[PDB]
């Protein structure tokens, strides 16, 4: 059981890992796109991780 | 589990004064010295102990308890009691209709939650000032009211109380959805909308503190198991 | 068992009902409510005005034990009467421990007399004694330094209502209310009087042995109207109070603050 804990907080971290890269490719992606509908660079960077 | 003599130190066995009484305590009532009631703790603390076994069995099967008291006394000690074993607990005005009309109640839950989030994890800050204070206040006011409960999800399967006549509505409320009640009743007040009744002073501060720490203890103890 | 029985004559054993067993522990200081546990079904709410000494500051911090006073109960919630009225049967022992030997010595300092005999202040407290007792002779301690150490020797005592004049310098020398209200009268003498009740037309300062005293609301300050009592004196209170009139009749002394 105490290796039981260590793959049980493994998956979690590399779960929201992968996630948080794709975030951080689609983050990028969402100001990358915003030009058509708001390209206002200092009136884009409001709120970071909300 | 808890003794007669520590009960005494801290003041259980005082009452209210005999103008004030209820005659339906007349039973666990044991005498009048300066004319103010005197709890019989030879028939307390075997009602206390049943009580404690009671919160226990409850928390093994993973039941949700509830701590009551608005008294303003011992709101600081009720919370701290409930965050001890982390559980549920009302410190401040008992919403009325909390478990009645907890679809709505729930509602507000959530908006406070929400609140919460804002305040916290957002970190967006850039707000309007009078707004801003407003949302703060809004936030103030729900974790007052909310705070202990936010977690509970659905209804409490038992509601521990730390004045009867007092927290009425709430053993009402309990009594008509069908959760069992614990109340710690003095001379003062109804025991009959109470399933399991404790004899014991509400009002000092020593003796609540008592009566909350054992419950606790057995909860956690429940958990345990 | 019996064991409870027991413990309850036990406890009676152990408990009395003024404020003489040193007993309340403070167990929560805030300014501005100190709070005990003497033994009673609940915790006074104490003021902090009955414990600082002297000079304006607190004391006691937690732990720490004097007697309060009882045989009032329940007023909604809560239990007693004030400690400071305790140290009242202190001094009044001190007072009486005079009788065995015939001189109490402390220190009395009596500059002047609101109502005819020099004020000796006794520790924390000050009391007002007839004029005679503040000197032996007719030195009077207006020539004196102001506010002279000597002790007070006592000259004359009430025994009813609480005056007691005493005799500053001269180391070397060693029904019932209503009858004769004559004593207090003549127009205007100055009284040391606890105020008891203010019933917001009132404030009801009454202390000389089983009187009662108004002091309503138009004197009271050098505002007629507007004053509201309660925010201009105080609640339990030893004030600056005399007569202004006497009724023996219709009981109503009418007494004054605005002097």
């Amino acid at each position: 059981l105490e290796i039981e804990e260590m793959q049980l907080k493994q998956a979690k971290k590399d779960l929201s890992e992968e996630l948080q890269i794709l975030e951080a490719g689609l983050f990028s992606r969402i100001r990358a796109v915003l030009v058509a509908g708001g390209v206002e660079a200092e009136k884009l960077d409001k709120l970071p991780r909300d | 589990t808890v003794s007669m003599r520590d009960m005494l130190k801290a003041g259980v066995h005082f009452g209210h004064q005999t103008r004030y009484w209820n005659p339906k305590m007349k039973p666990f009532i044991f005498g009048a010295r300066n004319k103010v009631h005197i709890i019989n703790l030879e028939k307390t603390v075997p009602m206390f102990n049943e009580a404690l076994a009671e919160l226990n069995k409850i928390a093994s099967r993973k039941g949700k308890i509830l701590f009551v008291g608005t008294k303003r006394a011992a709101s600081e000690a009720v919370k701290d009691a409930a965050l001890s074993c982390d559980q549920f607990f009302v410190n401040h005005r008992w919403l009325g209709g909390m478990l009645t009309n907890w679809k709505t109640v729930r509602q507000s839950i959530k908006r406070l939650k929400d609140l919460e989030t804002q305040s916290q994890d957002g970190t967006f800050d850039k707000l309007t000032k009078k707004e801003a204070l407003m949302r703060t206040r809004e936030l103030e006011k729900l974790e007052n009211s909310l705070g202990g409960i936010k977690d509970m999800g659905g209804l409490p399967d038992a509601l521990f109380v730390i004045d009867a006549d007092h927290e009425h509505i709430a053993i009402k409320e309990a009594n008509n959805l069908g959760i069992p009640v614990f109340a710690i009743v003095d001379t003062n007040s109804d025991p009959d909308g109470v399933d399991f009744v404790i004899p014991g002073n509400d009002d000092a501060i020593r003796a609540v503190t008592l009566y909350l720490g054992a419950v606790a203890a057995t909860v956690r103890e429940g958990r345990s198991q | 068992e019996s064991f409870a029985q027991l413990f309850e004559e036990s406890l009676k054993e152990i408990e009395t009902r003024p404020g003489s067993i040193v007993r309340g522990v403070v167990v929560a200081i805030d300014k501005d409510v100190v709070l005990v546990d003497a033994g009673l079904k609940s915790e006074s709410a104490i003021p902090a005005e009955q414990f600082k000494n002297a000079q304006g500051e607190l004391e006691i911090q937690v732990g720490d034990e004097v007697d309060v006073a009882l045989d009032a109960v329940e007023d909604g919630f809560g239990e007693t009467l004030l400690s400071r009225e305790k140290a009242k049967r202190h001094e009044a022992w001190i007072t009486l421990e005079k009788a065995y030997e015939d001189a109490e010595t402390v220190t009395g300092v009596i500059n002047g007399k609101v109502k005819g005999g020099f004020t000796v202040e006794l520790n924390g407290i000050r009391a007002f004694l007839p004029g005679s007792l503040v000197d032996v002779r007719p030195v009077r301690d207006t020539l004196h330094l102001e506010g002279k150490e000597l002790e007070f020797k006592v000259i004359k005592l009430d025994q009813k209502r609480n005056n007691v004049v005493v005799s500053r310098r001269a180391v070397i020398e060693s029904e019932d209310p209503w009858v004769a209200i004559a004593k207090r009268y003549p127009e205007g003498t100055k009284l040391t009087g606890r105020v008891t009740n203010l019933t917001d037309y009132g404030c009801f300062v009454e202390i000389e042995e089983g009187v009662e005293g108004l002091v309503h609301v138009s004197e009271m300050d050098w505002t007629n109207k507007n004053i509201h009592p309660s925010k201009v004196v105080n609640v339990g209170d030893v004030v600056e109070v005399m007569v202004l009139d006497i009724d023996e009749e219709r009981r109503r002394i009418s007494l004054g603050l605005k002097q």
